[PDB]
């Protein structure tokens, strides 16, 4: 499961 | 960081990024926090990616070690305790410029939920390593930062807004991952992303890039989770 | 490291590695080396592999600040300072540990080349960054080093021995990039190539496949500067 | 042009 990224 | 000018903490924070150089990074956007001003938009960012890249290199290193340590002297489980401990401790760094005085200073929206994004996320990573007398409070922690957070972006920006749409996409993972509720992660990121596709209309060429964008990340997520 | 067992550091070096924790990696090698007793074939590649991968990240920080110092206030020439200085460092602490005493102790073709090796691949690293009244003596102790190498080298070792043809491509990639002598660096790895290409006969399945990978790399920068 | 890689 993905969290956001940064850029 | 005392002795730098602030503005030149924060070219030398985007020279860093650009030189992959995160630790560095990291250090001089705390740099530029302690000098007690608030940050614009763009220096919020510079901090949030200095400390998610540190901090995720160390959350890889840890998942490999705690993998290793469960598969299995003393030395693996030393390993990971270094690693964790250091990772608490950027966690706790973290939390501390948030806490002295970032989030008490933000007063609109934007800021004032990105800090508090922030907050539950450094509490999850502390929850993932957690396994004492604390991995409650420290949940406990986490959620109620990303709930207060929740309630301002309801009230005060569109649901395409990417703060908020990142925010929801987090705690839908904290939902499913920490919280053991992944009834509650699913219906979270299925309602924001319909939420938010419903708004797509009012946007322009761009914002609409920046906000499917992040919409996918949902949808990916719920593809995953059903 | 002084406390920790010497079993101990060799056994977290290899789980750093597995982590991708190449700056604990080298800090446990060191502690290892500072022990004072030899290094097997497994540790000194244990050894170079960390070194290699810190000063390695960190060479790719210089050439992309140094890029922008000569495409442009004092802060890029600043921090390219920094981070120069950090790696001049880790080169300087390497050459430490090959002066005390690895080198001096190392006896035996396999360890000695090695080592030597080594020592002109940190002067190499040093005389990327050099500049001043000294480029020219850090690149006399880089080539002193790899000539000590190959004499050993083509009287004690075959020529697909890994170690010999890892050497010479480096000493190519010195003539080549720090000496100014593309001919010898093209002569170099012609000759390597075309003397371990006749030797290839004589190896077993495994060892063909460890020499011919590295014979490629040998192609690959023909191929480049021809 | 490539050096030696470690591993
Ligand atoms: C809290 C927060 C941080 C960052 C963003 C954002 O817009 N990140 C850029 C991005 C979005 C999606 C993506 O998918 C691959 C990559 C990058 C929003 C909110
Ligand atoms: C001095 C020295 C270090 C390492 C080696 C070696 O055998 N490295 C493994 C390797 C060789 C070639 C390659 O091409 C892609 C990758 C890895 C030899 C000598
Ligand atoms: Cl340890
Ligand atoms: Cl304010
Ligand atoms: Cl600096
Ligand atoms: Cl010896
Ligand atoms: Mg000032
Ligand atoms: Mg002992």
């Amino acid at each position: 499961a993905g969290s956001i990224p940064g850029r | 960081m005392g002795s730098m000018e602030r503005a030149s903490l924060i070219q030398k924070a985007k020279l860093a990024e650009q030189a992959e150089r995160y630790e560095d990074m990291a250090a001089f956007m705390k740099g530029a926090v302690e000098k007690g001003e608030e940050l614009s938009c763009e220096e919020r960012n510079l901090l949030s990616v200095a400390y998610k890249n540190v901090v995720g290199g160390q959350r890889a290193a840890w998942r490999v070690l705690s993998s290793i340590e469960q598969k299995s002297g003393p030395e693996v489980r030393e390993y990971r305790e270094k690693v964790e401990t250091e990772l608490q401790g950027v966690c706790d760094t973290v939390l501390g410029l948030l806490d002295s005085h970032l989030i008490k200073e933000a007063g609109d929206a934007e800021s004032r939920v990105f800090y508090l994004k922030m907050k539950g996320d450094y509490y999850r990573y502390l929850a993932e390593v957690a396994t004492g007398d604390d991995k409650k409070r420290i949940i406990d922690s986490a959620r109620s930062a990303y709930q207060e957070a929740m309630d301002i972006s309801k009230k005060e920006m569109p649901p395409t807004n990417p703060i908020r749409l990142g925010l929801a996409l987090n705690f839908s993972v904290f939902h499913y991952e920490i919280a053991n509720s992944p009834e509650e992660a699913i219906s979270l990121a299925k309602t924001t992303f319909d939420e938010a596709m419903a708004d797509l209309h009012t946007l322009s060429e761009d914002s609409y890039k920046d906000s499917t964008l992040i919409m996918q990340l949902l949808r990916d997520n719920l593809t995953l989770w059903t």
